[PDB]
């Protein structure tokens, strides 16, 4: 029946890139780059 | 730092400056009390903020304030 | 430049580190009468020699720790301890004591440094300093 | 009377009592020294790169393995290798990006603490950003390579086992 | 309604009376009481004035809605305990567990938290899983978090801070560890810790209730 | 007079009753608040706070050590009398696995006779699990009246004992030199408390618990039984028991010892009648500990040259005489400590509270798997409470030892005394030892509890071959299931051929089953038990860290250079420096005791289902077992959900369904140990500021009454409201396992 995630909505292979990007491919880019804002020097 | 302001209820009992661990009060000449004496504090920036000054003052309410200030190296008491 | 023996000690982890040397150390310097076990503020025991000593700690408040167990816990009396404070090129500075005599007496030419002709429960009450940047007790008048 | 007046194994860091460490065998004995400052973080005369580029070989070489035999993939030995590459793979870009912007925090003016231009740890030798982006860049090289390297050989384990066998000679 | 709404009606007076007490206190004292007069000078949040005067620990007004913060919590548990109680001995038709049985305290907790925790913690069991899995983890989950509050709550500024210290003597002289904080560790604040250890204790009260009243209703009335 | 050393003065006043405070100065002033109310009791007892001498400090711990044996002696004589009048004893004298031990029956007052239980037999009692009748039966009582004699011996020596400590203090109270005579102590209690207490227990089991147990494993009724004398009076009635008794004492003096082996047997097991030990081997036992410990007691120099002086063992253990990877130690070494052990009271109570406890510990261990008292094993109640105090009393025990480690430091520790030795060494390297401990928790934390973690996250994604399972991921524990094969293998007909059955059957051999019920069984250890002993470890090491934390920085640290000069319980030193909230010792220790709480409930808590799952059952007929929770510990305890689950929610049906039974104590109990720890948590999470400002709004309301008091309300202090937060939490906490403990089996046995 279900041996791997699917989906049965419009444009379906969206979620499959999507929880990559918005869940650990960018965070971590995110990350850097609020820490090199919070530590720039004056 | 920490800001030490010292009132005119100060009667020049000397007790703060002796509770201070990081020598940022001494005593002045005053004539305001018959101590002739009022405390001061000078080296400020060394200030960690323990209030042992506060606690060592006798008078109702105290002479002797500390307001907790910006965070330095120094009032963090850190020897890293 | 500055006078004295170290303490005989076998060294600690409760010593120097880094922000001795790249923000601040202090040194305190003392004369005794005799070779004698002491307490370090960074945990132990030492042994000051007969004569001058000269050690650095990381904090003043170890420098005054120290000073206060010197004047406290020997017999006689080690008193004249100075604490001077070393910066990262080298330069040291003399800070206790601050005049030379020592702040719990009283010193005539010291002046006024926290003074605030008051009475505490009459500080301007916060609601006419508010986009100022004074704070309440480093102002000037008394409401 | 005994503090510091016999002759002990355990001697102040460098001389100093005043100093926060203490000379102990782990820390300055000839074989502990012998290997420590040998690793590639310290080896004397190398450039920057030519350590990143060792320590990331030696890194990305053991980072494959713990996938390969826990991770979910583990069941099938080709999505089990290609599932322990990723996560080296993965590991080594998030290490190396930690490294790249630590060198571009640090290095800003006179840095704090012990990249500070007065600091004298003997522990921490890469005093410049230079040193820091060489190395930054010669971990991730090597990295990548060594996983990849572990990958290939464990996708042709079967290959490799038959010639250690000497079941080529046929 | 019957006997068993009455006291539960009272202890919802006393929840909102306590919470009002120390709001009220906490408002009407903020400018200055007489262990500190010059409270007003201070701020709203401060840590303390020292230990003098016997001790000054949560004097700050910011600190009376820390510590109404958790009688607000209390009270609505108790509003949405009794609101869930009475609803679902309505919907399964057996109204007199209700009646019968929240006059007592025992009731409270075999009747009602027991009696509904079955079909949650079984959300997933070593023989399967169902769709209450999630809710079983996030009931778990908000204990964990509810616990770890514990910890900013009970253990204070100055243990973490010799710990940190030990912790900085340790970096400072191991091999191999290159980096090194740019912005020196210290333990978390007075005032940050109780912010802390509160916004840790809501989070996991508010997570455990939700997946118990989510799990608990779903799966009688699917 | 014998030893002239007494000579004591401190005359018996009556007027010094009337004037609380009278030790302390300050406590001595006038009250004037309410704070002094509180300081009364929260130093009463500190001896070293009140005087400065030493030796009228060490005679007050004399007398008072007297009178502590005074009231355990009056416990002793209660216990006696509550077996001898309010009991069931004969009846479980009779049927010892149909009779449920009772010693105590509640009074006809209000609902409150329902307490009052059916124990079997007609009796109306409440089911004690203090395991009282199985130590009885296995001394050799059979009937009541023994047991009123031994409650009216304890009781006179309750008065002998307040009557030592008034005469060793108020009329001969000894010298200081007398209490440093360390040699001696350890001679004496080596060999005349240890060695002759076991020498006599030896004798009064090879003469009376012997015979007595043997009868009755027989089948002899109680009081068809001969009593204990004339089991010493005529040897023909002893020698139908034993044929080595017609030998009389002279195969021992002519060393010919094996004819004495049927009742120093060596055997090693379990009785199967009983379910105890044997008592035979029990008897060869004390005999062989009484030898040794007498030799023991003949080590140490006293007044005849030979012997060893502890002062020279202790200052020749230094480099470079130490073994060359031990001489980190340094050239001093030991030097320093005989003078620290005999003039600091603190640093022997701390040695002697953190082995008494870990000894405690041992206790707990020792007789849930080697069960040494006949029908122990098989009442699962009395197993459970006795592992359960034993381990709680050890906890507290070895939490005291680390806060008087910490009150040693701040007044007894000189600097000037102990230099560059192990003790100095120690505080000079403290950050090494704190920070490896901080690290070792934290590896510990993650591969231990983050592995449960990880189990639930794949138990609930529907995944459980990826679960640290002996289904998934196993985790055997190669090691402690490598110690249980060479302990089965040790006792064939080998490495110990003198015993038949293993030490226990923990480690392997067989199934001992008495009454149906399984007295004991081999615990199997797979991926579960691994887990949890590491869960163990875990806790007990974070338990180590904020222990020896406070103990370490008891004196300084690099925040406070001056700490020792602020006291052992201080609350803080202000908000400065980030906030100094907790440094103190004390502090520590408060913050040890959570965690010591957090340690023991898990272990109380492993023992109970893993025993319940895998040890205690019903043996049928044919010998299969159906063990208690169904052997469920093996896939349950693997994650947090089951636990919650399998262990606490379903154990606990017997707990809460006994409103209206006679468990009905216990559900009242389990509700009101939650109330207290709730009611704990007030004085945890708020502070002293609050309270004190809202009791200025009371005192406003009182004095508007004109109902104004002279004490003035002061809130509680600082330490003292840590104090009473976590006095509270463990109390509360504590009577909440024991009320789910004790009703759960009390119910299914
Ligand atoms: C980088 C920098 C650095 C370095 C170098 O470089 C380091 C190092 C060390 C050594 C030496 C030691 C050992 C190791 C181990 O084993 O353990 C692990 C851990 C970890 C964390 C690991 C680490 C590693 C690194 C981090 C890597 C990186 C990664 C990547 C880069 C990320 C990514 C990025 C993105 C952007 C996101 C340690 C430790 C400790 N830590 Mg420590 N670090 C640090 C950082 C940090 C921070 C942030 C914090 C906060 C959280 C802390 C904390 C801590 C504590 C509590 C402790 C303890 O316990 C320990 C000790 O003391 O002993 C004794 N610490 N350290
Ligand atoms: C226990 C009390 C409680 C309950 C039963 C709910 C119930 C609900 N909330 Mg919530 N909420 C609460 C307290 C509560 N809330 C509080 C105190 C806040 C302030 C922070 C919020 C802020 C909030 C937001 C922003 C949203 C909701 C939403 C919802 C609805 C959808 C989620 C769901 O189906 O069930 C599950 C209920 C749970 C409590 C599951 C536990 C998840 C934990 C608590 C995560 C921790 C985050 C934080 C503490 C609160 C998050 C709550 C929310 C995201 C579920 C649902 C009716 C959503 C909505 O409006 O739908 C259109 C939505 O977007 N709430
Ligand atoms: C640890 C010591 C200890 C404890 C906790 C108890 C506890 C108890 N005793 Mg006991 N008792 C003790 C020592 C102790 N006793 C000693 C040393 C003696 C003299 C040998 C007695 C002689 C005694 C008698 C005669 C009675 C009790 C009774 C009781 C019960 C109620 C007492 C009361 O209501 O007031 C109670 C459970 C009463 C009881 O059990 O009621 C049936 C009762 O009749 N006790
Ligand atoms: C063989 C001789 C002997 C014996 C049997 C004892 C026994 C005892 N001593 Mg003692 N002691 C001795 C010699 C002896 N001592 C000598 C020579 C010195 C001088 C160095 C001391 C100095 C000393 C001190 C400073 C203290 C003790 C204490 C104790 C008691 C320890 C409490 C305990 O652990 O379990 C308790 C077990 C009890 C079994 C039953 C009571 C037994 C009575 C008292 C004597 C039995 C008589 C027996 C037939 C002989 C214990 C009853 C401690 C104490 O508690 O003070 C009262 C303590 O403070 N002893
Ligand atoms: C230390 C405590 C203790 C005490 C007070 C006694 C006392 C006694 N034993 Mg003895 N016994 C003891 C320990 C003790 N025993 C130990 C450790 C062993 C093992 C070797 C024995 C083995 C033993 C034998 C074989 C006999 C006694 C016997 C006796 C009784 C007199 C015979 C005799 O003294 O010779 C006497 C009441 C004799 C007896 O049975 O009299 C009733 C007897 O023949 N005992
Ligand atoms: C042989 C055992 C033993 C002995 C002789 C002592 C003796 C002492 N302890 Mg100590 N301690 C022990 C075990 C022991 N402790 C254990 C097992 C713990 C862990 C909980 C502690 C933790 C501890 C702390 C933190 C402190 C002491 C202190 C003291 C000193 C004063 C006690 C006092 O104020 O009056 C008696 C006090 C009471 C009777 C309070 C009773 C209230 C309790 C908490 C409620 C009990 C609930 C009940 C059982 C149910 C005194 C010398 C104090 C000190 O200042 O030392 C110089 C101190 O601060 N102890
Ligand atoms: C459940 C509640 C809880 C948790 C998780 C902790 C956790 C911890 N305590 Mg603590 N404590 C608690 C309750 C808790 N405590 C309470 C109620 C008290 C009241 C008295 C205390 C008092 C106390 C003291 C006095 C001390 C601690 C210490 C510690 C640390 C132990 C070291 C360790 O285990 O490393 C492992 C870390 C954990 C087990 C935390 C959970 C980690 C999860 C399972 C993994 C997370 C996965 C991943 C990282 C998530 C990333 C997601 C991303 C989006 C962020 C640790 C972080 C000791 C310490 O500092 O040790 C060095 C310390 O001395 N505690
Ligand atoms: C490594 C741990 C170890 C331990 C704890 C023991 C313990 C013991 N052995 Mg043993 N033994 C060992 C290794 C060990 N053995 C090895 C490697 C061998 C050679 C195969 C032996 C051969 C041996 C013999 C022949 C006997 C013992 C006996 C004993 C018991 C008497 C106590 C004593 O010797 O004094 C004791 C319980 C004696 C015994 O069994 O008690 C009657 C005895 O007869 N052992
Ligand atoms: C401390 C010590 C130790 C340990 C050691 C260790 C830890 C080990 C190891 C190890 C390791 C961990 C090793 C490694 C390695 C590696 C390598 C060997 C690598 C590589 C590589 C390569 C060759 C790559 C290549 C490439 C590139 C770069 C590019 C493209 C792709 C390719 C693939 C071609 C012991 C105790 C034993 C003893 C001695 C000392
Ligand atoms: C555990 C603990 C610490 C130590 C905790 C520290 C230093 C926190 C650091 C842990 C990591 C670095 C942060 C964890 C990150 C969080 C999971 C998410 C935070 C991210 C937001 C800030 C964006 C204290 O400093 C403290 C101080 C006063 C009272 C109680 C306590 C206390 O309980
Ligand atoms: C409630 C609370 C108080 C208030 C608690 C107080 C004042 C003690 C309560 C004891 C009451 C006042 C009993 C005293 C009453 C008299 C002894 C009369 C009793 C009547 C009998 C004689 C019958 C604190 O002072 C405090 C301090 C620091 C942290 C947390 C807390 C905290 O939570
Ligand atoms: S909050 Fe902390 S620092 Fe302030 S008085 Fe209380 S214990 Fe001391
Ligand atoms: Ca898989
Ligand atoms: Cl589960």
């Amino acid at each position: 029946d279900a041996t791997q995630l699917e989906g049965a909505y419009a444009a379906a292979w969206l979620p499959w890139i999507m929880i990559p990007m918005i869940t650990y491919i960018l965070p971590f880019p995110i990350f850097a780059i609020a820490f090199l804002w919070i530590e720039r020097e004056g | 730092s920490h800001s030490v302001k010292i009132y005119d209820t100060c009667i020049g009992c000397t007790q703060c400056v002796r509770a201070c661990p990081t020598d940022v009060l001494e005593m002045v000449p005053w004539d305001g009390c018959r101590a002739g004496q009022i405390a001061a504090s000078p080296r400020t920036e060394d200030c960690v903020g323990c209030k042992r000054c506060e606690t060592a003052c006798p008078t109702d309410f105290l002479s002797i304030r500390v307001y907790l200030g910006a965070e330095t190296s120094r009032s963090m008491g850190l020897a890293y | 430049a500055l006078t004295g023996s170290m303490p005989k000690f076998g060294g600690s982890t409760g010593g120097l580190l880094t922000a001795a040397f790249v923000e601040e150390r202090y040194a305190i310097t003392w004369t005794s009468s005799k070779e004698q076990v002491f307490e370090m503020p960074t945990g132990g025991a030492a042994t000051m020699n007969e004569g001058e000593n000269l050690l650095e700690l990381a904090r003043k408040e170890q420098c005054l720790a120290l000073g206060a167990q010197l004047r406290t816990k020997f017999k006689p009396k080690i008193t004249d301890y100075k604490i001077y404070r070393i910066f990262p090129n080298g330069e040291t500075t003399f800070i206790h004591p601050a005049d030379g005599v020592f702040p719990e007496k009283v010193n005539e030419g010291r002046g006024y440094s926290g003074k605030k002709d008051r009475r505490i429960g009459e500080n301007p009450n916060p609601a006419t300093i508010k986009f100022s940047g004074q704070n309440t007790f480093e102002t000037d008048m008394k409401s | 009377s005994d503090a510091y007046i016999s002759d002990d194994p355990i001697q102040p860091y460098q001389g100093n009592p005043q100093l926060g460490n203490l000379a102990t065998p782990i820390n300055s004995s000839n074989l502990a020294k012998a290997f420590i400052n040998n690793l590639p973080a310290y080896r004397p005369g190398l450039t920057p790169f030519l350590r990143g580029l060792e320590i990331g070989m030696a890194h990305g070489y053991f980072l494959v393995g713990p996938e390969v035999v826990f991770g979910p993939l583990k069941e099938g030995s080709h999505g089990a290798n290609l599932s322990g590459l990723i996560t080296a793979i993965y590991i080594t870009v998030s290490a190396c990006l930690g490294i790249s912007i630590f060198a571009l925090a640090t290095f800003q003016g006179d840095p704090r603490g012990t990249y500070n231009s007065h600091s004298r740890d003997r522990l921490r030798p890469l005093r410049k950003k230079e040193d820091w982006y060489q190395l930054s860049g010669g971990i991730l090289m090597g990295s990548l390579g060594g996983a990849i390297f572990a990958y290939a050989l464990l996708e042709n384990f079967e290959l490799l086992d038959s010639i250690l066998r000497g079941a080529v000679n046929v | 309604i019957g006997p068993g709404d009455f006291l539960v009606h009272h202890a919802i007076a006393l929840g909102l009376h306590v919470t009002t007490l120390i709001l009220v206190k906490g408002a009407l004292d903020a400018r200055g009481s007489k262990l500190m007069p010059d409270k007003k000078d201070f701020g709203y949040a401060f840590p303390c004035d020292g230990p003098g005067r016997g001790g000054t620990c949560d004097i700050s007004a910011w600190d009376s809605v820390y510590l109404a913060t958790f009688w607000m919590l209390n009270t609505l548990g108790w509003v949405t305990f009794y609101w869930h109680w009475k609803h679902l001995a309505i919907w399964s038709g057996n109204v007199a567990q209700f009646n019968e049985g929240s006059t007592y305290l025992m009731g409270w907790f075999r009747d009602y938290l027991w009696l509904n925790s079955a079909q949650l913690i079984n959300g997933y069991n070593p023989y399967g899983t169902n769709n209450l899995a999630i809710w079983a983890w996030i009931f778990l989950f908000g204990h964990l978090v509810w616990a770890i509050s514990f910890m900013f709550l009970i253990t204070w500024r100055g243990y973490w801070q010799e710990l940190i210290e030990t912790l900085m003597w340790a970096h400072e002289n191991t091999p191999l560890s290159f980096g090194y904080p740019k912005d020196k560790p210290v333990a978390l604040s007075i005032v940050q810790a109780r912010l802390v250890g509160l916004v840790h204790f809501t989070v996991g009260y508010i997570a455990t209730y939700g997946a118990f009243l989510i799990a608990s209703t779903g799966s009688r009335f699917p | 007079a014998s030893a002239a050393t007494e000579q004591s003065p401190i005359p018996t006043s009556f007027e010094r009753w009337a004037k609380p405070g009278h030790f302390d100065r300050t406590l001595a002033r006038g009250p004037k608040t309410t704070t002094w109310i509180w300081n009364l009791h929260a130093d009463a007892h500190d001896f070293d706070s009140h005087t400065n001498d030493l030796q009228d400090i060490s005679r007050k711990i004399f007398s008072a050590h007297f009178g502590h044996l005074a009231v355990v002696f009056v416990w002793l004589s209660g216990m006696y009398f509550h077996g001898a009048r309010f009991s069931n004893f004969s009846s479980w004298m009779a049927d010892p696995t149909h009779i449920r031990p009772s010693a105590q029956v509640v009074w006809p007052l209000v609902g409150q006779d329902i307490l009052n239980g059916d124990m079997g037999g007609g009796f109306r009692g409440i089911q004690i699990t203090s395991g009282l009748f199985q130590m009885w039966r296995g001394e050799g009582f059979t009937n009541e009246f023994q047991l009123y004699c031994t409650a009216i011996g304890a009781l006179v020596m309750a008065g002998l004992m307040i009557f030592a400590g008034w005469f060793h203090y108020h009329v001969r109270s000894p010298k200081l030199e007398w209490f440093q005579n360390v040699q001696s102590m350890l001679n004496h209690h080596l060999a005349g408390l240890l060695g002759l207490g076991s020498l006599g227990w030896a004798g009064h089991l090879i003469h009376v618990a012997l015979p007595t147990n043997k009868l009755l494993d027989a089948g002899v009724a109680p009081q068809d039984i001969p009593l204990p004398h004339e089991f010493v009076l005529d040897k023909a009635l002893m020698a139908e028991l034993y044929p080595s008794f017609a030998q009389g004492i002279r195969p021992f003096f002519t060393l010919n010892w094996a004819t004495y082996s049927d009742f120093l047997t060596f055997n090693g097991g379990l009785n199967p009648v009983t379910g105890g030990l044997w008592m035979t081997d029990i008897a060869h036992h004390h005999v062989a500990i009484a030898v040794l410990f007498i030799f023991a007691g003949h080590m140490y120099r006293t007044n005849w040259g030979i012997g060893h002086s502890i002062r020279t063992m202790l200052e020749d253990a230094r480099h470079p005489k130490m073994l060359p990877f031990l001489s980190f130690i340094g050239p001093v070494g030991h030097r320093g400590l005989f003078e620290v052990l005999t003039t600091s009271w603190h640093a022997q109570l701390s040695i002697n509270l953190a082995m008494m406890g870990s000894l405690s510990i041992i206790v707990a261990q020792h007789m849930y798997s080697m069960p040494p008292y006949p029908y122990l094993a098989t009442d699962y109640g009395t197993v459970t409470s006795l592992f359960t105090h034993h381990m709680w009393i050890g906890g507290f025990l070895i939490v005291g030892a680390a806060a008087h480690a910490g009150i040693f430091m701040v007044r007894d520790y000189d600097p000037a005394e102990n230099v560059n030795n192990v003790l100095d060494r120690v505080l000079r390297h403290r950050d090494a030892i704190i920070s490896h401990l901080v690290w070792v928790c934290q590896f510990l934390g993650f591969h231990s509890f983050a592995m449960y973690c990880h189990n639930d996250t794949m138990r609930a994604f529907g995944r459980p071959q990826d679960m640290f399972s002996d289904t998934g991921i196993q985790l055997q524990p190669i090691f402690a299931q490598w110690v249980q094969h060479i302990q089965t293998m040790a006792v064939g007909s080998t490495t110990a051929p003198g015993v038949a059955s293993p030490a226990s059957y923990a480690f392997g051999g067989g199934l001992v089953a008495v009454g149906g019920k399984v007295a004991m069984m081999p615990i199997s250890l797979g991926t579960a038990d691994f887990l949890i002993h590491h869960i163990h470890a875990f806790t007990i090491h974070v338990t180590v860290l904020v222990l020896l934390k406070g103990v370490l920085f008891a004196r300084n640290s690099r925040l406070i250079p001056d700490k020792s000069e602020l006291g052992f319980r201080f609350p803080c030193d202000g908000p400065g420096r980030g906030g100094t909230c907790q440094v103190s010792a004390w502090d520590h220790v408060f913050l040890g005791l959570f965690w010591m709480y957090n340690s023991i409930a898990m272990v109380i808590f492993h023992f109970f289902w893993k025993m319940q799952s895998d040890v205690w059952g019903a043996v049928d007929a044919n010998g299969t077992v159906s063990h208690i929770t169904g052997g469920n510990f093996a896939q349950s305890s693997i994650t947090i959900n089951g636990w919650l689950r399998d262990f606490l929610w379903a154990q606990a049906t017997q707990v809460i369904s006994s409103y209206g039974s006679a468990l009905s104590a216990y559900g009242l109990m389990f509700l009101a140990g939650h109330f207290v720890f709730a009611f704990s948590l007030m004085f945890l999470f708020s502070g002293r500021g609050y309270w004190q400002e809202l009791i200025e709004s009371i005192v406003w309301a009182h004095n508007k009454l004109r109902i104004t008091t002279a004490i003035q309300p002061r809130a509680l202090s600082i330490t003292q409201g840590r104090a009473v937060g976590a006095a509270h939490y463990l109390l509360g906490s504590i009577v909440t396992t024991w009320a789910f403990f004790l009703a759960r089996m009390a119910a299914i046995g």
